[PDB]
């Protein structure tokens, strides 16, 4: 997957976090990306191994 | 024998073991984000 810039490879799913409305993705601890927006849906995703 | 749970509710020298190879897998991953006077340190 490649969602405007972010490169990465995982299993995309349903996520329940909730960003704060200027935010586009998270990190774990240890700030490894785990979760995205989708751009146009605007949806969160978690992104596993 | 019935003061002992007492002095329980110590084993420190157990979350010690765990502590120590926490802290271990913990480092070994953020060496991953370190250039090492590389231009980046991302293979791709």
């Amino acid at each position: 997957f490649n969602f405007n810039g972010l490169t990465g490879t995982g299993v995309l799913t349903e996520s329940n976090k909730k960003f704060l409305p200027f935010q586009q993705f998270g990190r774990d601890i240890a700030d490894t990306t785990d979760a995205v927006r989708d751009p146009q849906t605007l949806e969160i995703l978690d992104i596993t191994p | 024998i019935g003061k002992i749970q007492d002095s329980l509710s110590a084993l420190g020298k157990l979350q010690d073991v765990v502590n120590h190879n926490a802290q271990a897998l913990n480092t070994l991953v953020k060496q991953l984000s370190s250039k090492f006077g590389a231009i980046s340190s991302v293979l791709n």
